[PDB]
């Protein structure tokens, strides 16, 4: 005894910030601890960030 | 806007009459480091005085 | 940019029967756009395209002050033959970088569902290195002559951009190039006492422009004047039915005010 | 619509102590309150449905005095110069219409009003009937006991009280 | 009685109802926030008034306006995010809804 | 500070903080400043910054 | 693509369902956001059912861990594709290779 | 802070 079952869809983008959780592929799991500016960040002497 | 965030400072401290602790507030947000870091290596290096 | 609206899409993540990328990857593109605008701060561009074709920057409806900085930046791909997209692009001018439900203001905004919002990554500067060196100068040693070398969109030229950031660290210095005890906090306020909607006019209320040439006829250009009109000092206007009247009651008094008020401190500027 | 209200006039079998003018101005005032609701601009918009005649419409009033306070429903003494008003307290119009009657709150405020009216006309009737029987021995059912008086229960809803 | 889907709710604003369409199932698009009602369906609340001469008034005027309880369905109040779709399933014999 | 199981001290510094101190607590034997002298730590740490 | 793989993405990749893999080699006729749709090699059709075939590519849709699934057409027109090729990287896939 | 101000004299233009 169900009349309309009106089902609704939600899209979220959820955009990556502290506290996600990340790891490569050796189990080298690991929390995003701080989403530091480009600059503050080592870089090479070639300019390019890593 | 393109026009920044200077600092209104609240203290500064004078402890010993010769060793002072100033503060300032705020900044932009990664302009702390970069003065910081400016006036330490100007004031270690170059900074005329005498000895 | 920091905002688009395309004519078929209902939200970023919907697709459009003759485009090949779908809509999020145009969004994407669009954000990898980079332009130069000169003399306003924010301006509305529109794109058409019909048939075949890599749609590219170049083919946008450029003006006269909007620049596009390299044409053959890939924007979708229409593959269907009577495929065609018409979209408009508020691009915006600002400082550093702002994410887009950051963005949130009001609810008008988001009333029109074509509203597209793509994270505004507004950075003329990519990369940034710099070295020193022994500048073989006229007459000392040691001298070290700098070189920054700087990948950048073709946004910002080059002497403007260490210009501008020149200007932007001297000022930011100057403001303990003379430190002080400037310590801000202070008490005991006297403030004037009036709304700032007195100072303002009627067409600052959304009002009807019609009751707004009456009030002119009838001696009304301030709000702080207008609440020193007694209410009998209203309808005695040239031809109020209800209609003009009703933007009076709305927008003056009803929005919390009276329509006339025998008020006492205006002037205290004016 | 009028065939809406003429309907609910009409299908009340106790017309009698409910005829078309008082209902249909309860009516007006049960409509007055429920755009009320609607609007914001809070003036008791007395409508006058028109009780045979047309549909709904609506009017709006204005609350003469020298007091300001919401204006929206303030048009003093002799603040109306224009339209040759000729008023000397009561100032109003039919400024705006069309309020919405096939919606939630209209029927449920409607229905409200219309089951205190005919409750209230009702018993009115039966008080009037047993008025009519004064100085004769009527029965009827106690309610509740208390120590000074008694509350009796004669049927119809219709209450008597015997004291000390 | 069965259940309603109508646009219509009697006690919350239309600012609570602007995002529904006529028939209250939102719009393909309309960015909704944390506590906002996507449907938008009502129910039979109301029960033994077995006042006929009530119910044959709310027979004709309100058979649609007797028992309402606005049991709608709103978003879990914490997620946010844009509706992007709204399947429909429908029991046979009730027709189908201008979405549907 | 001091476990309640063993009066150990319960904080100590576990990792990437030891060999922080183990790197800079150390000597290596020809590295550029060797046999200078030096009136006071802030002196030394002036002349490293 | 990740930079140092183990060459058992091909399999992962196809092998799996996520990936709408050709069946019927051919030219792409028709390539949208959406829709592929595959006029089929001279040969490999049967006498009648001239069978251009048409692959419905699932967009945005729920996954049983709320996860979107899109599959994007990573082939271009006019490039004709053999039997059991790639023709839509599925949900964190790329060109065919299992990209996570 | 001075020192440094008339190191970057000559760039602004305020």
């Amino acid at each position: 005894g169900v009349l309309k079952i009106v089902k609704v869809y939600l899209a979220v983008k959820r955009r990556i910030q502290p506290g996600d959780k990340m790891a490569g592929r050796h189990g080298n799991k690991g929390v995003i601890s701080k989403i530091n500016p480009i600059e503050d960040m080592p870089y090479d002497e070639n300019g390019t960030p890593v | 806007v393109t026009e920044f965030l200077k600092p209104r400072l609240v203290d500064i401290e004078q402890v010993s009459s010769t060793h002072a602790k100033v503060t300032l507030e705020p900044l932009e947000r990664g302009f702390g480091h970069t003065l910081g870091n400016a006036l330490r290596r100007i004031l270690l290096s170059s900074m005329p005085g005498c000895a | 940019v920091t905002e688009v609206e395309i004519d078929g899409v209902l939200h970023e993540y919907s697709t459009k029967e003759g485009v090949q990328e779908d809509i999020l990857e145009i969004l994407l593109n669009l954000k990898g756009l980079a332009v130069r605008v000169q003399g306003k701060d924010e301006v509305i561009l529109t794109l058409n395209k019909s048939g075949i074709g890599p749609v590219t920057a170049a083919d946008i409806t450029h003006d006269g002050d909007v620049e596009i900085v390299k044409p053959q930046h890939v924007i979708c791909h229409l593959t269907d033959e009577n495929a065609s997209i018409s979209m408009r692009i508020k691009v915006q001018r600002g400082r550093g970088y702002v994410p887009a439900s950051t963005r949130i203001h009001s609810e008008e905004d988001e009333r029109p569902i074509g509203r597209l919002l793509v994270d505004a990554c507004y950075s003329p500067v990519e990369r940034i290195a710099y070295n020193v060196e022994a500048a073989r100068v006229e007459q000392r040693t040691d001298l070290d002559k700098l070189v920054i070398e700087m990948e950048t969109n073709g946004t910002i030229d080059p002497e403007e951009a260490i210009r501008r950031a020149a200007t932007i660290l001297a000022e930011q210095l100057e403001a303990f190039v003379d430190l002080r005890d400037v310590r801000q906090p202070e008490v005991k306020e006297e403030k004037p006492e009036f709304d700032p909607i007195l100072l303002r006019p009627v067409d600052d209320l959304e009002l009807t422009v019609r009751s707004a040439n009456c009030l002119k006829a009838e001696a009304i250009h301030y709000i702080g004047d207008l609440v020193q009109r007694t209410e009998v000092e209203l309808l005695k206007t040239p031809n109020l039915g209800k209609k003009s009247l009703t933007e009076i009651k709305d927008v003056l008094a009803s929005r919390g005010l009276s329509l006339g008020m025998r008020l006492e401190n205006w002037p205290p500027a004016s | 619509m009028n065939k809406e209200i003429l309907a609910v006039v009409e299908a009340v079998s106790n017309e009698k102590a409910l005829p078309r003018e008082k209902i249909f101005e309860a009516l007006e005032s049960a409509l007055a309150t429920a755009t009320k609701k609607k609007y914001e601009q809070e003036i008791d918009v007395r409508v006058q449905i028109d009780r045979k005649s047309g549909d709904f419409d609506t009017f709006r009033r204005w609350l003469v005095v020298d007091e300001v306070t919401q204006p929206t429903k303030e048009i003093t003494l002799e603040a109306a110069r224009y339209e040759d008003e000729s008023l000397n307290l009561g100032d109003y119009v039919e400024d705006q219409i069309e309020s919405v009657t096939f919606d939630r709150i209209t029927t449920q405020t409607a229905k409200q009003v219309i089951v205190q009216k005919v409750r209230e006309a009702e018993r009115a009737m039966v008080v009037d009937q047993f008025r009519e029987h004064e100085g004769e021995i009527i029965t009827g059912v106690v309610k509740k006991v208390n120590r000074d008086n008694i509350s009796l229960d004669l049927g119809n809803n219709a209450e008597a009280v015997i004291l000390r | 009685g069965p259940e309603e889907i109508t646009a219509d709710i009697p006690n919350v604003g239309e600012a609570a109802l602007s995002k529904l369409d006529e028939s209250g199932i939102v719009y393909i698009g309309a960015e909704v926030t944390g506590g906002d009602i996507l449907v938008g369906k009502v129910t039979p609340k109301g029960e033994t008034q077995l006042t006929p001469e009530e119910k044959l008034l709310r027979a004709i005027f309100g058979e649609k306006a007797s028992d309402v309880k606005d049991s709608s369905l709103r978003v879990p109040n914490g997620v946010s995010g844009t509706v992007i779709d709204v399947q429909v399933f429908t029991r046979d014999g009730v027709e189908k809804d201008k979405r549907a | 500070i001091l476990s309640p199981a063993n009066g150990e001290p319960i904080i100590v510094p576990s990792q990437d903080v030891v060999l922080g101190l183990y790197y800079m607590t150390r000597d290596c034997v020809n590295a550029k400043g060797e046999g200078m002298v030096l009136t006071g730590p802030k002196e030394a740490e002036r002349l490293y910054r | 693509k990740p930079l140092v793989g183990t060459g058992m993405e091909r399999a992962v990749a196809v092998d799996s369902g996520v990936t709408a893999v050709a069946k019927r080699g051919g030219v792409v006729q028709y390539v949208d956001a959406s829709r592929i749709v595959i006029k089929v090699n001279e040969d490999e059709m049967y006498p009648g059912e001239a069978g251009i075939d048409i692959y419905n590519l699932t967009k945005y849709t729920r996954s049983n861990q709320n996860t979107c699934i899109n599959q994007m057409p990573c082939v271009s027109l006019g490039e004709p594709v053999e039997r059991g090729d790639v023709l839509a990287d599925g949900p964190s896939t790329d060109l065919g290779e299992l990209a996570l």
